[PDB]
């Protein structure tokens, strides 16, 4: 999102990766655990979090612009045009010898 | 974003270096193996070469026609071949400069690239003006407040100067003087989301008998269109070319032309 | 050579620095907030994290 | 009558809902400071019509014709060269090397010592390119799309007369509204063709407008862009953004001489200053 | 005087309208056939040079690498040019 010119892309949004999340480590017998989790359900149960996600998460470089990268070029059309081509040359040898 | 757009429309030279070569030599091969063609048969060779180039070349010229009871075959596969390739061309050009439009500017105040910024962005604002107490209020705008209080200006001026000179990169300010300037200046444009719409009125002291009359005076000038008098003596007065693009082709189209006399000069000396 | 060195006062802010904050703001707890030391996140050399 | 005469007669404090700035109004009560920039528009039929094709001056710029006739001149000057060398081709050379620019002219003789088949080629691939460029300009006048304004806004020349243009058009406002008072204090003869083109709801009147009862209505202008904002069918981008029209603003009318004047002025200026208006 | 089996080179020489001299059809049967293959080949050429053009619109992007199980995971001999990627040092990953 922050890419100066939309060049790094991600391949598509994360499909065949480990599929993963974060969260807050504790010690094995923190009598702090259920309030914490509860305090993260309610941050995610009323779009707090989805505030602070908006705020501090870029989104210029949306998925699969259109821009420039068009380069004016392709290279496999007219390679096909050229097989449709060598066929072409063969069948001109074909009426060539009959 | 004042940027020019095809300023040589990329035709053979600055695009890259295939196509002409490429169709010569697809034109030579083809016209090399038609003439031997010719010769086996089931200004000949001038006849061969005029045929190609008007083939591959879609105007119409008075030419003849070789034996060709094996020839018209390839013949026809190249005036296919040849208008796939005009039309690709002519598509993917037009094309390209539709499309050739990027987003340059910035879109408001919602800017992370601006609230988390960096040495390239640079705004700023005129030093000591009511925009800073404004972003000095509020909780979330300290950021800005470091980023632009390195390079403040005394007047606006200045940083008109400084953006003139591309000095700046985004300058915040109010949106009818610099729509203003837009229309002195014409390489000056500002963005489209409007936040904090304000009022420009007239600094009054305390409890005073101009305090009433005063705002009725306004109101006055509201209820009628001298405000709109006003506006049309300073606001609503304002202030493929085919010659960055094509003169160097018709550069190129006179030197083919004086280079192709100096050939016929060859041509009439041997012939 | 030496193990000898400062604890220099440094400021912080981001996203996780938010939900610290939200996370006093609710279960009302006071922070303590330092920097790791030893390294990265962290990794089980040798039996040793 | 209404807020205006609660607030006079004293039975209420304040009004809070949207409510115009006018003079008599600030005769007989006191505004707080606006809070919101509200002028007024007109909504009118606006239909889709088209693009506009009238004219073209990006290719050419009537100049590149100037270089048309120069090589049409040079190439006639080279057929006649040919003709030294050798068969009407004097005068016929403009008709040839410009009619071979849109490929469909009679086929003319041409020479076989190739001079004109050379200079007809580099014409020819400049024509190519030529209209490769122009299929290209008709490709990106797609990109711009604005249907224009047929009332410029409240000065208009229609507005003096709907019978001295060819349509005849129609206009209202609210009946016992403030816009009444303020098109009466500026324009009488707008209310006096105004007034057999009256209606009685908003909604009502936007219905009319779709259905074809009524072609131009008077309101508010960030009302309508509400009603825009949540327009069934889209058929309605407003005239400008309130250039021409009266630009005031929304306050809350209290006694005069009321305590709370200050107080409720720092309350607006704080609940903008902070973006939570 | 000779359109039996040169018809066919004239008319596939005339869907694409490339300057091809052919003949002088005095009959106006075919002349007549002749101008609505013209304007069925000029409704076919505007319509094609518009699918090309909505194709450029119509912008899909490949890629190189598509899955964690690729073959290109595998050896990067097995193309030409050998790509190279890492991760940070002492990670999770
Ligand atoms: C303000 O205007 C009133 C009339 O509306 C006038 O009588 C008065 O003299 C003016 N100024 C003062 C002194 O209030
Ligand atoms: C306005 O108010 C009067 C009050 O008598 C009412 O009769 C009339 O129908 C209303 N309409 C107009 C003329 O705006
Ligand atoms: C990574 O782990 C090794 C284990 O010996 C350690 O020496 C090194 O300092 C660590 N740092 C790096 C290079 O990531």
């Amino acid at each position: 999102g922050r890419d100066e010119g939309c060049k790094l892309v991600t391949i598509g949004s994360g499909y065949i990766f480990a599929t993963t999340g974060y969260g807050i480590a504790l010690q094995k017998g923190s009598p702090w655990k259920r309030q914490i989790d509860l305090a993260l359900l309610q941050f995610v149960g009323d779009g707090e979090m989805e505030e602070l996600e908006t705020l501090w998460l870029t989104g210029i470089c949306h998925n699969e612009k259109n821009e420039v990268m068009s380069s004016q070029l392709d290279i496999d059309n007219m390679a096909g045009v050229f097989y449709m081509l060598a066929a072409a040359m063969a069948l001109s040898l074909i009426t060539f010898i009959w | 974003k004042e940027i020019p757009r095809s300023t040589l429309d990329s035709f053979m030279q600055p695009f890259q270096s295939t196509l002409w070569l490429l169709v010569g030599l697809s034109v030579h091969v083809v016209a090399v193996m038609l003439y031997l063609l010719d010769r086996f048969s089931p200004l000949t060779l001038s006849s061969a070469m005029w045929f190609s180039w008007g083939v591959l070349l879609n105007s119409g010229i008075g030419e003849g026609a070789p034996r060709s009871f094996s020839a018209r075959i390839l013949g026809m596969v190249w005036a296919g071949f040849a208008m796939i390739i005009v039309a690709s061309y002519t598509a993917n050009l037009a094309a390209f400069l539709v499309l050739d439009r990027p987003e340059e500017r910035i879109t408001g105040i919602n800017d992370p690239r601006l609230r988390n910024p960096s040495d390239k962005f640079i705004y700023a604002t005129v030093k000591q003006s009511s925009v800073d107490i404004y972003f000095r209020r509020q909780v979330e705008l300290s950021t800005m407040y470091r980023h632009m209080e390195k390079h403040n200006y005394e007047s606006a001026a200045e940083a008109i100067q400084a953006v003139r000179d591309n000095k700046l990169h985004a300058f915040i300010w109010d949106s009818a003087v610099l729509e203003f300037e837009a229309s002195q200046k014409c390489d000056l444009v500002t963005t489209g989301e409007l936040f904090f719409r304000s009022g420009f009125g007239i600094g009054m002291r305390k409890d005073s008998p101009w305090k009433q009359n005063v705002s009725l005076s306004i109101l006055k000038s509201h209820e009628n269109g001298f405000m709109e008098d006003l506006d049309k003596t300073w606001v609503r007065y304002q202030e493929t070319l085919t010659f960055e693009n094509m003169a160097g082709v018709f550069m190129l189209v006179a030197g083919g032309i004086v280079a192709g006399i100096f050939l016929i000069f060859i041509e009439i000396a041997y012939k | 050579s030496t193990n000898e060195g400062m604890n220099v006062k440094k400021c912080c802010k981001g996203f996780c620095i938010d939900i610290l904050k939200k996370l006093s703001r609710t279960v009302k707890f006071t922070y303590d907030l330092y920097l790791v030391t030893n390294g990265k996140h962290g990794k089980k050399v040798n039996n040793v994290w | 009558n209404g807020m205006i005469g609660e607030v006079v007669y004293q039975r209420a404090v304040m009004a809070v809902g949207s409510l115009t700035i006018n003079e008599e109004r600030s005769e007989v009560v006191d505004f707080s400071v606006p809070f919101v920039e509200t002028g007024i528009s007109v909504m009118v039929s606006r239909s889709n019509g088209t693009v506009s094709p009238s004219a073209f001056l990006e290719p050419f710029s009537a100049s590149v014709w100037v270089m048309m006739f120069v090589m049409l001149l040079i190439v006639s000057a080279i057929a006649v060269f040919v003709f030294e060398y050798f068969s009407f081709t004097i005068g016929k050379a403009i008709w040839l090397l410009w009619g071979l620019v849109f490929n469909n002219s009679v086929p003319v003789q041409n020479p076989k010592g190739t001079t004109s088949k050379i200079m007809v080629s580099v014409w020819a691939f400049f024509a190519v390119i030529f209209l490769a460029s122009y299929t290209a300009n008709l490709a990106a006048f797609m990109i711009q799309e604005e249907f224009v304004d047929q009332v410029t806004g409240l000065s208009d020349k229609k507005f003096q007369r709907p019978h001295d243009y060819s349509p005849p058009f129609r206009f209202g406002t609210v009946p016992n509204g403030s816009t009444e008072r303020n098109i009466r204090n500026n324009y009488p003869y707008m209310h006096q063709y105004m007034t057999r083109f009256n209606q009685r709801g908003v909604e009502d009147a936007l219905v009319s407008l779709k259905t074809g009862k009524l072609d131009a209505f008077i309101y508010d202008a960030a009302v309508l862009n509400y009603k825009a904002g949540r327009d069934e069918g889209c058929k309605l981008v407003t005239i400008g953004s309130g250039y021409i029209f009266a630009t005031t603003g929304y306050g809350i009318a209290l006694q005069k001489g009321s305590p709370w004047k200050r107080q409720i002025d720092l309350a607006l200026l704080q609940f903008v200053g902070d973006g939570e208006m």
